[PDB]
């Protein structure tokens, strides 16, 4: 595997807590796992209509 | 919030106490009018009791 | 300095420190460590403590100038059941301290205490020209008495007690020694048991106190004298 | 009083220590010279093994884990020419003398009336006389159980406070409750088995706690 | 049931019965020692950058081990305990939970009761807000089992 | 020269009775109320039906290891939170 160590593929690294807070943190780890669903029901809709 | 469960069977302070010098030398201060005023009081816990309420000299 | 050494440091085991001080302690000549070997040996079993008892300036005087000679007594003993008086003369305080200090461990003797905090009954001793009063006392009761015999009850290990002393005191030795012979004439409850044919029980009975403290501090006695 | 002794620096004195004075506030923040000087009642040198010891060190040589209350003295002020204090000729060893029992009580009761948040000497001896008539077997021990009971001192105990100090102006604010509403005679008064606190600036105390930790806490979530 | 994985077995009172003489024609009581204990200090932390010392006073010193246990208990034992006395408080006695987890029946009966305001508070909806709401859960008390480690080694049983 | 409004106290179980009567009841039969006859309450105990509880230490904080032990454990407690988001929603999905 080429990504040795971005073993989980993120784009973005997870904001600091000491920066941006516990709660906003947190926060932004359910939005990810939310957009990683919602990107494959878009793929599959656009191949599946075009 | 905390609560208080017994009385204490250990504890620690950030330093050694001697206990008995202290109270060696507490001891050779002591009132007995202090303490006799608090005897009397532990006998007169009750305020719903007759014998509260005799005629005494001073406030016990 | 480095912190990471002196915590290396704090944080060690003792057990090279303690062999090599146990060495160089029972291999000194008798003339600086007069001690004998078998007391040496002791040492390393108990925790021990010292204290100055008084130290006394003796003056002879002659043609020309005058001759002082200092005489001094130390008392040592371990925590719990060890206590032992030491005499010494030299010129000066100094040395009489050190000397008394080493002839101390060389008159140790064993202190007979009702579970080790008290005496086994009232004591009265009359050392020449002074009396000496014990009177054992409940536990955790504490300690009443001088600041002499404070130091004394604290290196025999005594916990609870009081003691009264009068009479001619003005020479701190005799009050000393009065106050260790008065320990050794307890009696024990088990001293020639066989020869009683009976089982020497221990029993729990409260002590009491005389009518008048009960007055002043309006307070009532057991009820088993009480009873009418 | 505005002296130095009223300062956390020079609070405690102890005359039997090679540095008179004592650290007891465990906040405090000192200077490199001022620890150097504190640290010469921690390590000694040792001649016949050539080395420096600590204080702990000198507990482990004496076979020290837990012993009576009483004897902790013995070994704290004292030497001995078998364990820490080999090599040395008897004529320098120290001795003390009868006549320094003075000096010792007085520091004591100094010491009770710091951990208390500096309280006035009366206030120490009428609670030794409270306590001589609380039932109980060992004199000692009622004295230490007095001394939990006080209000300020279970605050600390919390962990909402640096020190008792700062507990002792939480009370005069308000800032906590006893049984649900501020207490009476809370300077006076003692706790009892049952008692309840709470905080009631829930905000205030929120914020001293993070502040406080907020170097030590990770930097991942 | 076995000293070496029981503190509290460790912990247990002595029958102390100690003689002298002969038992054929005259005894008395060991009185020259006292084996019940007493108070002790011992010495605990030392900050080396403040240079601070921390003593711990400790009543039965002695005769006990291990004392720090009692009063730093996991979240784990103090939500079982609030759950099995809610499911069954007529088997689930104050002293049935303390002879359970080993400790006093004050303790049982604060920590039952710091564990209910806390529940008041989540239900009210105070605490878990945003993303740790998940992290409030809704017990029934008929839809719970307690497991036990009846077979030797790992492994949870129903029974 | 204070802002802040004064504060006059009242007991825990006070307030509660006022602002939620089931919860106040609820904590009367947990609390052991009805073993003292002193203190036992003229109203009839009520049975214990639902608690809730925290959870976050017992699932990030306390079970680090990969045994079978450990994971049961936390798959437990994630398939009875589904369910209970479950109950709630079907109160809400019918029309
Ligand atoms: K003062
Ligand atoms: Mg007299």
């Amino acid at each position: 595997h080429r990504f040795r160590n971005n073993k989980f593929l993120r784009l973005e690294p997870d904001l600091d807590p000491k920066v941006y807070g516990q709660t906003e943190t947190l926060q932004k780890q359910v939005d990810d796992n939310f957009s990683l669903l919602l990107a494959k029901h878009r793929l599959d809709m656009k191949a599946a209509a075009a | 919030t905390s609560v208080k469960l017994f009385p204490p069977v250990d504890a620690s302070y950030p330093t050694y106490v001697d206990f008995e010098h202290a109270t060696r030398l507490l001891d050779h201060f002591t009132s007995r009018k202090r303490l006799n005023y608090q005897r009397k009081m532990i006998k007169k816990r009750d305020k719903f009791q007759i014998k509260s309420w005799d005629h005494h000299a001073g406030e016990a | 300095i480095n912190m990471d050494q002196y915590l290396r440091m704090d944080n060690q085991d003792t057990l090279e420190l303690l062999v090599q001080a146990k060495d160089n302690f029972l291999k000194k000549d008798e003339r600086t460590i007069p001690i004998p070997q078998s007391v040496r040996e002791v040492m390393y079993r108990h925790r021990w403590d010292k204290v100055i008892v008084d130290v006394r300036r003796l003056v002879y005087r002659t043609k020309n100038n005058k001759r002082e000679q200092y005489t001094a007594m130390v008392a040592s003993g371990n925590q719990k059941g060890l206590l032992g008086l030491g005499m010494g003369s030299a010129e000066t305080a100094q040395l009489a301290v050190a000397r008394a200090y080493l002839d101390s461990f060389s008159n140790l003797a064993a202190v007979p205490l009702y579970r080790g905090h008290t005496v086994y009954h009232h004591v009265e001793h009359h050392f020449q020209r002074v009396k000496v009063t014990l009177s054992p006392r409940t536990s955790g009761w504490g300690l009443r008495c001088s600041n002499l015999f404070y130091e004394l009850c604290s290196l025999a290990g005594i916990r609870d007690l009081t003691v009264d002393v009068s009479g001619a005191t003005r020479n701190k030795f005799f009050v000393a020694k009065a106050f260790f012979d008065a320990l050794q004439k307890q009696t024990a409850p088990h001293d020639g048991v066989e020869g009683t044919g009976v089982y020497v029980k221990e029993v729990v009975r409260r002590p009491v106190v005389n009518l008048g403290t009960y007055r002043n501090n309006g307070t009532l006695p057991p009820k088993e004298y009480l009873a009418t | 009083v505005y002296r130095n002794s009223h300062t956390k620096r020079f609070s405690c004195r102890n005359s039997r220590l090679k540095y008179p004075f004592e650290q007891i506030w465990p906040t405090l923040q000192l200077s490199e010279d001022d620890a150097a000087m504190f640290r010469r009642n921690s390590r000694q040198f040792v001649v016949d093994l050539s080395q420096n010891i600590t204080l702990k060190n000198k507990f482990a040589l004496n076979k020290a884990t837990k012993i009576p209350h009483q004897d902790a003295r013995a070994l704290i002020y004292e030497s001995n020419l078998h364990l820490d204090a080999v090599g040395e000729h008897p004529r320098y060893l120290k001795i003390r003398r009868v006549t320094s029992q003075y000096g010792s009580k007085l520091m004591n009761v100094r010491k009770l009336r710091l951990l208390l948040g500096f309280k006035r000497r009366n206030f120490v001896q009428k609670l030794y006389e409270h306590t001589l008539l609380q039932q109980g077997s060992n004199k000692s021990w009622k004295v230490l159980c007095a001394l939990e009971a006080k209000m300020n001192l279970a605050v600390t105990r919390m962990g909402v406070a640096e020190d008792v100090l700062e507990a002792t102006h939480d009370l005069r604010q308000n800032n906590v409750t006893l049984n649900g509403s501020p207490a009476q005679m809370k300077h006076a008064r003692y706790l009892e088995p049952a008692d309840v606190l709470a905080v009631s600036a829930v905000s205030l105390i929120k914020q001293r706690i993070c502040k406080g930790l907020f170097e030590v806490a990770p930097n991942t979530l | 049931n076995n000293p070496e994985d029981n503190i509290a077995i460790r912990n247990a009172p002595q029958k102390v019965f100690q003689l002298i003489g002969d038992p054929r024609s005259g005894v008395a009581d060991d009185v020259t020692h006292n084996p019940f204990g007493e108070i002790t200090v011992e010495m605990v932390w030392h900050q080396l950058k403040n240079e601070v010392y921390w003593y711990r006073y400790e009543f039965a010193g002695q005769t006990t081990e291990q004392s720090h246990r009692d009063s730093r208990l996991s979240d784990y034992t103090k939500n079982l305990i609030y759950l099995l006395r809610a499911k069954n408080p007529r088997k689930w006695t104050i002293e049935a939970l303390a002879e359970k987890f080993h400790i006093r029946k004050q303790r049982v009966l604060a920590i039952l009761a710091l564990k209910e305001m806390e529940a008041h508070k989540i239900e009210s909806g105070k605490q878990l807000q945003g993303p740790l709401s998940p992290y409030g859960l809704k017990v029934r008390v008929e839809d719970l089992k307690l497991l036990s480690l009846d077979p030797t080694g790992c492994g949870w049983v129903e029974p | 020269t204070t802002r802040r409004r004064k504060l006059l106290g009242s007991r825990y179980g006070a307030r509660l009775a006022k602002k939620n009567r089931q919860q106040f009841e609820r904590a009367r039969v947990i609390l052991d109320c009805y073993s003292d006859e002193e203190l036992r309450p003229d109203s009839p105990p009520v049975a214990v039906k639902e608690v809730t509880i925290n959870t976050l230490q017992t699932m990030r904080f306390l079970f680090p290891q990969t045994s079978k032990e450990h994971l049961d454990i936390k798959q437990n407690i994630a398939s009875y939170k589904i369910f209970s988001l479950n109950r709630e929603l079907l109160s809400l999905l019918p029309k």
